[PDB]
């Protein structure tokens, strides 16, 4: 199962 | 066997602006004909060689386009119809207004209403984030108490939804034109960057916003005020990043936010509120 | 930037026996960027109904893909893989060889 | 014995040729088991190995939600990278992401991974401590500062030490008969003349799983690593792999050469020679 990535920008 | 049609720089374009249609097919910006009936081409079958440059843009350029790319060694001599691209030409009269509910500072993961409204009775409203290629979202205008209005939902909030929005009213004589754009509304997301500390810090008492995170800028806001102050973060010798905001200061409840340079629509979580007296 | 040209292998899923149905594979790997055109050929002619795996990449970030189609090898038919990429000015053709 | 799970994201800008595209694939060891493609007719996380289909609708809902969010994030990160590198909005660029966990035969975590690339070059990577970053250039040093402020490493570590390992363990049981049973290679040696004075000996390994294998030639016992041609291990198309190694040998000296194979499915290392 994938990671719900922290919604952060480069 | 479908080409890719695109508008550049933007399919939402003002009168006097410029927009270019290209029809990428068979790994080339091929020769193509344009359509608006997908079984009969426009401009008397004019075959554009590389790109249709509409400049200066006129209202006659507004419309819903598809292309077919040249396919000389084929039964029909041409491709299937491409994806459609709607060129929406924006106007110079009757600009609506745009405002955020509850406000333009939106917590990460939450939603915000972008309300487009006018005294003009627009049949529809449109919302467009500056610089995106998607079609402007459309809503019916609701009439109540001498205003027409529509509530656009944006969220769950993250950095790609932050930034500048415009809204527009419909135009009665064509679905492909828009009113003059509203004044811009900037949506700022707060979080997930860690909240700074806010505290009263030959010495003078200041409101100091501080963090061990290397924010470039701090923003100080007062509940019930409108003007947000901003100061560059200074590196202190303790390895903290801090800004010191200075008889003219209003008492009340303050919060501060960190941000990074050239990313002005992404702020940290807010500091805990700080009561400032006298 | 750093563009890498594809490595190409053409081969069968199983040892080839004339008249016995099989799969013809074209494995392309080590390339960057990801856009690539791969066709399987029979006597120079593009074979229809070719499928391919989903785009993935290796530890060095270069991409790889498998293209494949069912076929029945005969003695008179020559098979090959045709690959085009931004690094190639014309498609590269690699013939299928029973031995390698 | 040991196992890994990996996810691989590719985000591509293709101005004028298509919409910004996000594709993701998931692997257990060398077996791909899910995919997502923003260009697909109905974008959703989709099964690519039969054993993942025992997951129910809530699983696919949540995987699709994750992928749509990452697609939204990485489309915008492409725009941000353009400004970091002062690049034109007319060019095509690619972000790639990898993450996952490695576990030992007891199921315990051995290492976690999370790496990022821009245009095929390292950009930023999570260090092995799962708590700090290595940035490859000044632009990624900005990204590092943001991700430190957002405590991204803590969330990666939480996943890599928790749900990553737990799901990998689950998949390994659900697909045990293919994921945990090594398919040993079938091996043979072929001979082909190159002239009246030299020939090629080629050692073949076919139908093996997993993909890791060692295939070498020896001459009178010593390894010919300098004179051996090795092809890259290649997929057969049926979830097994193939490889060969070849050496050029002088006429009549074939009996001096032996091919050597080691593979998880082979309980002892293998020695092969060629005979007419
Ligand atoms: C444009 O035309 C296509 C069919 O060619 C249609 O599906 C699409 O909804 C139209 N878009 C608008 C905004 O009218
Ligand atoms: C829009 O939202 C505002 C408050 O956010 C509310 O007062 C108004 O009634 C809403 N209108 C519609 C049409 O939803
Ligand atoms: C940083 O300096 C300020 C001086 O205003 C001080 O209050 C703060 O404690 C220092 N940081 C640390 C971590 O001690």
């Amino acid at each position: 199962a994938s990671l719900n990535l922290p919604a952060v920008s480069w | 066997d479908k080409p890719f049609l695109s508008a550049w720089p933007s399919a939402v374009v003002p009168q006097g602006g410029h927009v270019t249609l290209r029809c990428h097919y068979r790994h080339r910006f091929n020769n193509f004909m344009l359509y608006k009936r997908i079984h009969i081409p426009i401009f008397h079958g004019r075959i554009f060689q590389e790109s249709f440059n509409m400049s200066p843009v006129t209202t006659a350029h507004a419309g819903n386009y598809t292309c077919r790319g040249s396919h000389p060694h084929s039964p029909t001599g041409w491709s299937a119809a491409s994806n459609p691209v709607v060129i929406m030409v924006t106007g110079n009269h009757r600009k609506p207004s745009l405002l955020a509910h509850p406000g333009p500072l939106v917590k990460s993961g939450e939603r915000v209403i972008l309300q487009c409204w006018s005294d003009i009775m627009f049949e529809h409203f449109f919302l467009h984030k500056e610089g995106i290629s998607k079609d402007p979202s459309r809503l019916v205008g609701q009439i109540h108490d001498g205003v027409s209005k529509a509530n656009f939902s944006i969220g769950p909030m993250m950095f790609a939804l932050a930034g500048t929005y415009r809204c527009y009213g419909s135009v009665t004589h064509t679905p492909y034109q828009l009113s003059a754009p509203s004044d811009p509304l900037d949506i700022v997301v707060t979080g997930p960057y860690e909240k700074p500390s806010l505290s009263a810090q030959g010495e003078s008492v200041t409101l100091s916003c501080s963090s061990r995170s290397s924010y470039d800028m701090y923003h100080l806001s007062r509940e019930g005020g409108a003007h947000e102050r901003r100061l560059p973060a200074v590196r202190k010798v303790n390895r903290t990043f801090q800004a010191d905001f200075p008889p003219a200061t209003h008492g009340g409840t303050y919060r501060c936010f960190g941000s990074f340079r050239h990313s002005p629509y992404e702020w940290s979580d807010p500091s805990d509120p700080l009561l400032v007296s006298v | 930037m750093i563009q890498r040209t594809p490595k190409i292998q053409v081969y069968s899923r199983h040892p080839a026996e004339n008249g016995k149905s099989n799969f013809l594979n074209c494995y392309v790997s080590g390339f960057h960027p990801s856009d690539i055109e791969v066709d399987l050929l029979k006597n120079g002619e593009r074979i229809e109904k070719v499928e391919h795996s989903d785009l993935s990449f290796s530890k060095d970030w270069s991409f790889y893909l498998l293209y494949y189609t069912e076929f029945t090898p005969t003695e008179k038919d020559e098979y090959a893989c045709r690959v085009n990429h931004v690094t190639l000015s014309q498609p590269k053709i690699v013939k299928w060889d029973r031995d390698m | 014995g040991s196992h890994s799970m990996r996810y691989f994201y590719t985000a591509m800008s293709r101005p004028g040729r298509g919409e910004p595209r996000f594709i993701a694939v998931g692997y257990v060891d060398d077996t791909q088991f899910v995919r997502f493609d923003s260009d697909a007719a109905s974008p959703r996380m989709a099964p690519r190995a039969p054993w993942i289909e025992q997951e129910g609708p809530e699983y696919w809902d949540g995987e699709t939600r994750n992928m749509k969010a990452s697609a939204q994030t990485y489309r915008e990160n492409l725009r941000i990278a353009l400004r970091y590198y002062n690049q034109s909005e007319a060019g095509s660029h690619i972000i790639q992401v990898m993450y996952g966990c490695d576990v030992g035969p007891d199921g315990r975590l051995l290492r976690g991974h999370n790496q990022y690339a821009y245009d095929g070059k390292d950009y930023i990577a999570l260090n092995e401590d799962l708590s700090s970053w290595t940035a490859a250039d000044t632009a990624a040093q900005i990204t590092q500062r943001k991700w430190e402020a957002a405590r991204v490493a803590e969330q990666l570590r939480a996943y890599l030490e928790g749900l990553c390992v737990e799901w990998l363990r689950r998949y390994l049981e659900n697909g045990k008969e293919t994921l945990q049973r090594a398919d040993p290679p079938k091996t043979h040696v072929t001979h082909h003349p190159i002239s009246d004075h030299e020939a090629t000996l080629r050692c073949w390994a076919l139908g093996f799983y997993p993909a890791e294998i060692t295939l070498t030639w020896q001459r009178d016992g010593e390894d010919q690593t300098q004179d051996t041609e090795l092809v890259e291990t290649r997929p057969a198309g049926d979830r097994t792999f193939q490889k060969w190694a070849a050496v050029v040998v002088p006429s009549g000296e074939e009996q001096r050469y032996t091919c050597h194979v080691q593979h998880e499915g082979l309980p002892k290392p293998l020695t092969l020679r060629w005979e007419p």
